[PDB]
């Protein structure tokens, strides 16, 4: 139930 | 209450003075559509210019229905409308119509390249279906879901622009593509086609005309079932039935293990699993909107919040249906473009 906080837009 | 220009191309941009950074970010049949700064809440946002709004009935009742639609939806993964303005001061001198909406960072595009792991990948897709849901239940069926309208932020939260509708061939529904009618369940195929991409990092179903993308669709999925090619109205059919015969590729073959961050297997064969379900010719043996977010590879992320939340108004199915004057869609507008 801990969902990502970050996504490499980069 | 006070406006300034920036032109922006050959277009110019009369905009409240709270507005500030104007640059273009994407254009088209909609509008022009600049990210700007917005000075009163400190966070960057999206002002789209409409099109030539009353240049005839069907360009005014497109601009009033993107209105009605956007105050019938609220939620986290539907990009919200944050203020509309125009700088004319009177009916009878208005004609610019300016929406200001949530900006996010990216389209996905970006993402289907990059390389995800299962929470990343299975995050994105539940958060699609938390906003796909939420507008079915608003009464709007989106028909034109792909990677350029569906927009994401380096946190990994995710929004759904317009709805749909509004080259882009790619994603749609062979339903569509085949003039059947449609249902909920149309969206769904798009969702495949995006996350089938996603895994493969390649468009699932090129070309360039219809003919070509129907092609594609069979030399995979492998030729329909006889019963499916009866609803065809005969002209369809005709051409559907007289191409080569394909038995499928199947799932496994066509997203191998080789392709997914493994074990991780599990785990991928649940990705491969709904993935075997939303890519399904027949609307029929689809997998609905319920069902993709019940299932094990989508449910991990369940909340009942993000989910079961109702719109703030079901959709009046019709008017859809109703005209008007051009004076009088006018006013229904300007009504809205100074609403408080
Ligand atoms: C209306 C609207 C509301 S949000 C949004 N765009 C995005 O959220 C993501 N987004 C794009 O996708 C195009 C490239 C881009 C450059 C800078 C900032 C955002 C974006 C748009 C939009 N982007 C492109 N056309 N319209």
């Amino acid at each position: 139930p801990k969902r990502p906080t970050t996504l490499n837009l980069f | 209450n006070q406006f300034y220009s920036v032109e922006v191309g050959d277009s110019t941009f009369t905009v409240l003075k709270r507005y500030q950074n104007l640059k273009p970010i994407g254009s088209g049949a909609q509008g022009i559509v600049c990210a700007a700064y917005d000075a009163v809440l400190d966070r960057n946002v999206a002002i789209k210019k409409l099109s030539r709004p009353f240049q005839n009935q069907t360009h005014a009742k497109r601009a009033y229905r993107e209105l009605v639609l956007m105050k019938c939806v609220n939620h986290k993964n539907i990009i919200s409308l944050l203020n509309v303005f125009t700088p004319q001061k009177t009916l009878e001198e208005f004609q610019d119509v300016y929406l200001v909406m949530e900006l996010m960072d990216a389209n996905l595009c970006q993402v289907i390249q990059m390389e995800l792991d299962h929470e990343r990948m299975s995050y994105l897709l539940y958060q699609m279906l938390c906003g796909i849901k939420h507008l079915h239940s608003a009464g709007i069926i989106h028909r034109d879901l792909k990677p350029s309208n569906i927009v994401v932020k380096s946190d990994c939260t995710l929004k759904i622009l317009d709805f749909g509708l509004a080259v882009t061939r790619y994603y749609r529904a062979p339903e569509v593509i085949l003039g059947m009618g449609y249902k909920e369940n149309v969206d769904i195929w798009s969702v495949g086609c995006i996350m089938g991409e996603m895994v493969r990092h390649k468009i699932l179903f090129p070309g360039r005309d219809y003919i070509d993308q129907w092609n594609k669709v069979i030399e995979q999925l492998g030729t329909p079932c006889p019963e499916f090619m009866k609803k065809l109205q005969p002209t369809v059919r005709n051409y559907v039935e007289n191409r080569p015969k394909y038995a499928g590729l199947t799932f496994p073959k066509l997203f191998p293990d080789s392709l997914f961050p493994a074990h991780n297997k599990l785990k991928a064969s649940q990705a491969r699993d709904l993935l075997s379900k939303m890519l399904v010719i027949d609307p029929a043996k689809r997998i609905s909107v319920d069902d993709a977010l019940q299932h094990p590879y989508i449910n991990v992320w369940y909340d009942p919040a993000e989910v079961e939340a109702p719109p703030p108004q079901i959709y009046d199915k019709q008017l859809d249906e109703r005209e008007h004057t051009i004076e009088e869609w006018k006013e229904l507008i300007y009504k809205e473009v100074m609403n408080s």
